[PDB]
């Protein structure tokens, strides 16, 4: 017999922060001898 | 591209001056020779060698 209007809210996630990771800055920060052992793992640093 | 690091421009070196010597050579070269059964230990600290 008597009505009204109600209001609801909804949140839908559509995005996410885009992170970027690399081999050098994460494993061998500034050590030159560290990069020598990384040369053997040459291919396993671009697929990441 | 790859990363880079800021190259240093100087060098900081700090030590304690006017410090006596450890004189380890006098301890090893002593007339009294110990025995492997009763070996002793000497601690060298706060000195230069
Ligand atoms: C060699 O070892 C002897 C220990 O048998 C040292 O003699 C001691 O010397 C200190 C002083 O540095 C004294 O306070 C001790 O009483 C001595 N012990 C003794 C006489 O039994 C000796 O100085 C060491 N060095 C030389 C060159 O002999
Ligand atoms: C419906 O409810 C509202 C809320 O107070 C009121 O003002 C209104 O008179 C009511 N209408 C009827 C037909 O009951």
């Amino acid at each position: 017999t008597n009505f009204t209007i109600a209001g609801h809210e909804e949140f839908i996630q559509t995005s996410s922060p885009k992170v970027t990771i690399d081999c050098s800055a994460f494993v061998c920060s500034n050590y030159a001898a560290c990069h020598d052992l990384l040369s053997e793992y040459g291919t396993f640093c671009d697929n990441i | 591209l790859s990363g880079f690091t800021v190259k240093p421009v100087a060098t900081v070196y700090r030590r304690i001056p006017n410090l006596p010597d450890c004189d380890i050579d006098n301890w090893l070269n002593n007339v009294s020779v110990p025995s492997p059964l009763n070996w002793e230990r000497r601690i060298f600290s706060n000195c230069n060698f």
